[PDB]
């Protein structure tokens, strides 16, 4: 059972809307911190 | 901040072919996007522990219209989380399978929005290394998203060795073993031109060592029926002297590229 959301029109509808009425993605997703692969699990390509 | 219980699911997508990847929204805000779950279990087993943290390092400092968006990324006890943006006509490949080829006017537009893109990478000292239409998302309104980066790479010297990539796609410097630069990027972008228009790739052949051959040699043959316009460019791209290959800055200018180009930029503040 697909939520009624994800599909048809109401998906059509809200993608349009999220389209042309983008937000603010920071203060929606926040900063990107490091990845720690230390924490996760346990060259000149990080000089940005 | 963000955690699993923060997402809604709507549906999964792909049927698996791509792993654990679902339409989802934020609880709050309704914010649609793509929810990708990897089991930290499979990626130690196949040891990609470092080739997650590339991707998701380049991945971050990509923000471009034609480049698809790493919203955020975090992780439970059992599995990492990408949040990557959705692009809601999905996969370049099953477009193109529809109608087994493109016309000039969806190929020159798709060029020019990888000539942006790749512009806006290689400033930042990214090269992809695997440009090719299954690596292709589509947006509301048809505008391509890079959407894989697998084999894409930092490097600052713009100075690499490594065999990367996709057979029918592989710049001949790459097979000769030699150090390359940013331009193995153009050689794919003259690949995946040819293949759009034409339906099939242009050293495809029944053996890995035939298309090596195919390639070393750069056999293009063009159909009788391709665009004069379009045959100009991509010889200018698939040139076996990576310096001698049509620049960037060169393909957006190109007079078939200029001609044929319906490109539209997504809506924002
Ligand atoms: C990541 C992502 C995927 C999408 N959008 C979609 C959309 C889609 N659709 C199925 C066909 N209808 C007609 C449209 C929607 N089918 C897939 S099937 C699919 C799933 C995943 C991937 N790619 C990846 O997960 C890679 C980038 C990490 C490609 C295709 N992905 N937006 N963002």
């Amino acid at each position: 059972p697909i939520p009624t959301w994800a599909r048809g029109t109401p998906l059509s509808q809200a993608i349009i809307h999220q389209y042309y009425h983008p937000p603010n993605l920071l203060e929606l997703f926040g900063t990107i911190l490091p990845l720690d692969l230390e924490d996760i699990f346990k060259t000149s390509s990080a000089v940005w | 901040r963000l955690t699993v219980d923060d997402f809604e699911i709507g549906r999964p997508l792909g049927k698996g072919k791509f792993g654990n990847v679902y339409l989802a929204r934020l609880k709050e805000s309704h914010f649609i996007v793509a929810l990708k779950v990897l089991f930290k279990s499979q990626i130690e087993k196949e040891g990609l522990e470092h080739q997650l943290r590339r991707e998701i390092e380049i991945q971050a400092h990509l923000q471009h219209p034609n480049i698809l968006r790493l919203y955020n990324y975090f992780h439970d006890a059992r599995r990492v989380y990408l949040i990557l943006e959705y692009a809601p006509r999905g996969e370049l490949y099953k477009e193109l399978q529809k109608s087994d080829k493109l016309d000039e006017q969806r190929t020159a537009t798709i060029i020019e929005e990888l000539a942006d893109a790749l512009t806006y990478c290689h400033d930042k000292k990214v090269i992809h290394r695997d440009i090719k239409p299954e690596n292709l998302l589509l947006g509301f309104r048809g505008e391509v998203k890079i959407a894989d980066f697998g084999w894409s790479v930092h490097t600052p010297s713009l100075r690499r060795k490594t065999m990367c990539g996709t057979l029918d796609y592989l710049p001949p410097e790459m097979i000769e073993g030699r150090t390359y630069d940013e331009k193995v990027d153009l050689w794919c972008i003259g690949v995946l031109c040819y293949e759009l228009l034409v339906g099939y790739p242009p050293f495809e052949s029944a053996s890995h060592s035939e298309t090596y051959r195919r390639i070393l040699k750069v056999d293009v043959r063009f159909p009788l029926s391709m665009p004069l316009g379009a045959r100009d460019l991509i010889s200018r791209l698939l040139r076996y002297q990576p310096l001698e290959r049509l620049p960037l800055a060169q393909i957006l200018k190109h007079p078939w590229v200029q001609a044929h180009s319906r490109r539209v930029l997504p809506p924002c503040a």
